[PDB]
RNA sequence: ACCCCUAUACCUUCUGCAUAAUGAAUUAACUAGAAAUAACUUUGCAAGGAGAGCCAAAGCUAAGACCCCCGAAACCAGACGAGCUACCUAAGAACAGCUAAAAGAGCACACCCGUCUAUGUAGCAAAAUAGUGGGAAGAUUUAUAGGUAGAGGCGACAAACCUACCGAGCCUGGUGAUAGCUGGUUGUCCAAGAUAGAAUCUUAGUUCAACUUUAAAUUUGCCCACAGAACCCUCUAAAUCCCCUUGUAAAUUUAACUGUUAGUCCAAAGAGGAACAGCUCUUUGGACACUAGGAAAAAACCUUGUAGAGAGAGUAAAAAAUUUAACACCCAUAGUAGGCCUAAAAGCAGCCACCAAUUAAGAAAGCGUUCAAGCUCAACACCCACUAAAAAAUCCCAAACAUAUA
RNA sequence: GCCUGUUUACCAAAAACAUCACCUCUAGCAUCACCAGUAUUAGAGGCACCGCCUGCCCAGUGAUCACUUGUUCCUUAAAUAGGGACCUGUAUGAAUGGCUCCACGAGGGUUCAGCUGUCUCUUACUUUUAACCAGUGAAAUUGACCUGCCCGUGAAGAGGCGGGCAUAACACAGCAAGACGAGAAGACCCUAUGGAGCUUUAAUUUAUUAAUGCAAACACCUGCAUUAAAAAUUUCGGUUGGGGCGACCUCGGAGCAGAACCCAACCUCCGAGCAGUACAUGCUAAGACUUCACCAGUCAAAGCGAACACUCAAUUGAUCCAAUAACUUGACCAACGGAACAAGUUACCCUAGGGAUAACAGCGCAAUCCUAUUCUAGAGUCCAUAUCAACAAUAGGGUUUACGACCUCGAUGUUGGAUCAGGACAUCCCGAUGGUGCAGCCGCUAUUAAAGGUUCGUUUGUUCAACGAUUAAAGUCCUACGUGAUCUGAGUUCAGACCGGAGUAAUCCAGGUCGGUUUCUAUCUACUUUCAAAUUCCUCCCUGUACGAAAGGACAAGAGAAAUAAGGCCUACUUCACAAAGCGCCUUCCCCCGUAAAUGAUAUCAUCUCAACUUAGUAUUAUACCCACACCCACCCAAGAACAGGGUU
């Protein structure tokens, strides 16, 4: 069975909190074949609001989608049509957090 | 690996032979299973309804060819069924249409006792020998072991063994080979030597096989 | 002179690449593009041209200007070969000694042959030498002369031998055989110049198209903006076609030829039984077979193209970063061994309830006992601080350096 | 294989051929073979002495003979089934198969005893060669060379390219690691509308020969036709590892270019080679499309003539030629752009080429395997972590992969051995440590360690396997099988031959067995006494101690004996003899680093410290050897190829 990122595997839920069954879920993640992490509701949101505040508190004048979508150094000849719609965040079948 | 030359040579030999090629694709247990046929083929040793006593019978191919000539499994109904014992001190894996008496000596009296028991009518029409020391690297000491088991399995004969029975034993050749040739032609009338296509021709062995005993 | 700095011999071949493979000791001499129709260019004459024939709805006459070299195994015809060898014919010759009832007998010379080893391998020798061997009165060995001849002879069949190279001799001729294959193809300078395919006894080739070159005629060519180009399958993107303006200068047609094409790598999207890598293949684009600079050397990555001289100048791409695991001190009575199942589970074999005393302890979160007994943890005080991997084979591989103003 | 004999002149002497004897087939005969012969003969063949076994499709029962049956006629429309005649002068069967056996063999295999330098394990001497002096004086080869090493790069692979390092220049003698070292000749795979030999049930023929018939002629000859034998000419399409059994080659549809057209080879699937209705499915003609060429193919306004240019995805075939008065018609030419008509086999092979050649041809990670780590289920009496470990994950190193979801068996400078080994550590032994389900001896596991070492024999059965005896251990690998211009088995692998299987055959096997030719004179690079440091086992003491209930049984320290290795030597012994040798004798020296602990902060305790620090700790080992230079007449030498060196009082 295919999976993609961002994709929730499998679901928990009862009369418990996150750090009850982080500890399996997390062995499980790490025996998983893809990169992968427990997350509960909050965790999750958490994790999102991180990185959409990293986008709108960057310095950098120059990001991958503003190059890549006005083909600012001819760049769409090294990139791939995908890429505009990844932002760069992409790359094969791996994800990148920590790129904005 | 580290394989010597000896070590090498054999093992070419071994992969090279059609005969464990032929065993492979026939169900064959053992590639010695073919010296016996040929013999069979030449001498006509084996009929169905003959009764069978196979010594050093492990892994049991020589049970296999004995047990399909003699009808032993009774696979064809129109052939008199016969009975085949095979007796080696190692552990002989189960064939059908044939009993493994284990662990035994053909040698002790005690076995040889227990031998005649199972056998119907306490005798036995054909006895083969297949059985040899292990090769301590010295062809004369192997060559009077081998001749002295074949003596004591002589000596045990007559018990066993019907007037006019066969006798198969594989021996290496030497100097004590006439001697046994001689006390075989004492007690069997017809003695042959032969050497099957089967037998390596690097190999010194030979089978002794005695026809129409007497006494 | 050398020391310094820069510099991967030449030719030819393979779809593409050279550094791979091919060819060259060197010198001199010799050694390889032959012709037409049709077109083009320059004359003559001109509805006619031409020194009978032939052509002609501006043509005709004349001239100029385009088509290589070497190489098979073969096939056939006519000769020449049996002084070697295969077999035969005629008339000859040779065979010591020893044992043998006496011989296609044995040992063993001469003689004939060539089993095995060594030597020799441009040798003594295009098959030998030394030793060891097989035979040695015979289906024996051998001299002389003669015979059988290639679509053939001859053969105790080994496809043997037929003048050192016989699955079909040799010589001459046909013959400059043929070769879609290999190799080669000789002054100087300039210019334009590269990868859609189809058919094929076809994929080592050729023909047509595509691209390329030249000359000529004429008008558009390219870039493009609104508008415009499908439903079904339930989904599907980058895009494409068409296209005024505009920015540009090219395009189409006509006449005449050749030559090139399984191209390679990189970026991207995919196809090959629902194989994320690899192999094979399709498409889009780039670079390479064209210059230089850079990335360590470097076809295909990056920077850069139109040519010369200069002991001037401004620039382009262009130098990898990173170093990681401490942790609490103190203290613990008791309703009861909470009830059921269990030999007994008594806080921790299992099920239900989960209250309750002190000031403060969960009918007990983790160990430990057959069960008990015990060691922690949460609990009260005390006020303390508590913030993640590595290996291989000749010998590591620039030297080095954290601190003067982009 | 009966034997003697013969065979590939020049890689095969054999089990192949021939051979006595036996067997089969053919022939009733003269003046050039057979043969001046005649069936006990001659020719063509098979098999291989002899000797012993193996022999009925002759018509069946019943008592030589009767009777249906077999075969032929007639009746019967013709048959069914009836009428007649014969089978009563004789027949043997196998170029069939097995079985021992005497002699023989440069045949293949095994073996007894001896024997010998084949070997343990090599040595000494002589001759040749050699090297030097004198004379004479080739060959293969050669782009030019002012011709180094390490690492890297160039899918492997570098003397020459990059980064390091090295480096006065010249002979002579050795060596064979490199110069994908040199010369031919190979073997493997592929290609050519290139050859040739052989075979046939390939195609095309019967010119030739023989026979027959019909003409002519009055048996022969000639012409025509038919039948056979013998040949002759020519070919053997394409895809699919390669081979067998299969499949495929043309047209239409889908995966399939997400949106103009085109375009996905190979593959995975489907279908087509028609049919039905008209009978104006008549004639003619603007403009267009087009399977990327051409050839083909497609749509159609208007008009003439009629009436009030069919459905279907494909449903198909050029030229020539043949039939036909014309109109038309003719290929499962399916290899579907189609030669008018042609197959196998070559290990006897040939030529022209291409490819491997030879260490790459598949180089930045999917599937699978191994190793280590992570995960903490589960074994281990309880107990994850003494030891082992499921599903998985990560890292490193191997192998495989584009379609017949068919059985294969591949590969083949492929791989053994000798000689000499270079290297790695992922350690088999020897060293030092930590843990233990470590009382001790043995073990199990991990860390550190590559200085040194790592045996001799033999295969009855075993799919990369054993067996015997040892050992401290008998390591795992890389080096183009490491190494064939140092040597040598086997295999690829063949020219001869046989067996089993296949094939009408020639011949083949992806099966077995026997026999079987690769030469090299070293041009260049590199190298040719680095040296001066050795390991291990066993025995004894401790001690029969510690330890342990006993059984059993250590560690340090020391002593003695050996084996090997390195370096020498000749007094004896032995090979021998002014000497060289081993089988003889002599000598042989340092450590290794993983952890175990003090004091002590960050974090006032503690804490061995990628804190400052202190010991085991040893650090750079060191010392040994070598070291003066006439004449360079000559002679001698324990020195030596030459040269050089030592002695000549
Ligand atoms: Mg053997
Ligand atoms: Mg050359
Ligand atoms: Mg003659
Ligand atoms: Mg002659
Ligand atoms: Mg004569
Ligand atoms: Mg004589
Ligand atoms: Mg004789
Ligand atoms: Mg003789
Ligand atoms: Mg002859
Ligand atoms: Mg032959
Ligand atoms: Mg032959
Ligand atoms: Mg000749
Ligand atoms: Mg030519
Ligand atoms: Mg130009
Ligand atoms: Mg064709
Ligand atoms: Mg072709
Ligand atoms: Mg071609
Ligand atoms: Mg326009
Ligand atoms: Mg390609
Ligand atoms: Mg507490
Ligand atoms: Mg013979
Ligand atoms: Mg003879
Ligand atoms: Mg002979
Ligand atoms: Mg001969
Ligand atoms: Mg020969
Ligand atoms: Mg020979
Ligand atoms: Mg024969
Ligand atoms: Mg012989
Ligand atoms: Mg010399
Ligand atoms: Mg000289
Ligand atoms: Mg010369
Ligand atoms: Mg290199
Ligand atoms: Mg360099
Ligand atoms: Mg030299
Ligand atoms: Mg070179
Ligand atoms: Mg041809
Ligand atoms: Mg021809
Ligand atoms: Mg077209
Ligand atoms: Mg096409
Ligand atoms: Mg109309
Ligand atoms: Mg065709
Ligand atoms: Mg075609
Ligand atoms: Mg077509
Ligand atoms: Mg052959
Ligand atoms: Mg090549
Ligand atoms: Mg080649
Ligand atoms: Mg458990
Ligand atoms: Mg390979
Ligand atoms: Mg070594
Ligand atoms: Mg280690
Ligand atoms: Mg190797
Ligand atoms: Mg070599
Ligand atoms: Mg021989
Ligand atoms: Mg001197």
């Amino acid at each position: 069975t295919p999976v993609k990122a961002g994709r929730l595997v499998v679901e928990m839920g009862g009369r418990c909190e996150f750090e009850e069954v982080q500890g399996f879920l997390d062995q499980v993640a790490h025996k998983l074949p893809f990169a992968a992490k427990a997350v509960s509701r909050g965790t999750l949101e958490k994790m999102r609001k991180d990185q959409e505040e990293r986008e709108r508190n960057n310095q950098n004048p120059w990001t991958f989608e503003r190059i890549a979508t006005a083909n600012m150094l001819g760049i769409r000849k090294v990139l791939s049509p995908y890429d505009l719609t990844h932002k760069g965040k992409y790359w094969g079948k791996f994800y990148m957090p920590k790129r904005v | 690996k580290n394989r010597t030359g000896a070590e090498h040579l054999w093992l070419t030999r071994h992969l090279r032979d059609p005969f464990v090629k032929a065993a492979k694709v026939e169900s064959y247990r053992c590639r010695s299973a073919f010296k016996l046929l040929e013999v069979n083929e030449r001498h006509q040793i084996l009929r169905p309804g003959l009764r069978v006593l196979d010594c050093g019978a492990a892994p049991g191919a020589w049970s296999q060819v004995a047990v399909q000539k003699v009808n032993a499994a009774g696979t064809d109904p129109s052939s008199p069924v016969g009975f085949v014992l095979g007796v080696d001190l190692l552990h002989i894996f189960p064939l059908e249409g044939a009993t493994f008496l284990c662990p035994a000596d053909v040698t002790d009296p005690r076995t040889s006792q227990r031998i005649l028991e199972v056998l119907p009518g306490r005798r036995a029409d054909v006895i083969l020998s297949d059985m040899a020391p292990n090769a301590t690297g010295f062809r004369d000491l192997d060559h009077d072991r081998l001749i002295s088991l074949c003596l004591t399995l002589l000596s045990v004969t007559p018990d066993i063994l019907q007037p006019g029975g066969t006798f198969l034993c594989k021996t290496w050749a030497g100097s004590q080979s006439r001697r046994l040739q001689r006390r075989l032609t004492e007690e069997f009338q017809n003695v042959r030597i032969i050497k099957p296509e089967a037998s390596r021709k690097e190999s010194s062995e030979v089978y002794f096989l005695a026809t129409q005993y007497h006494g």
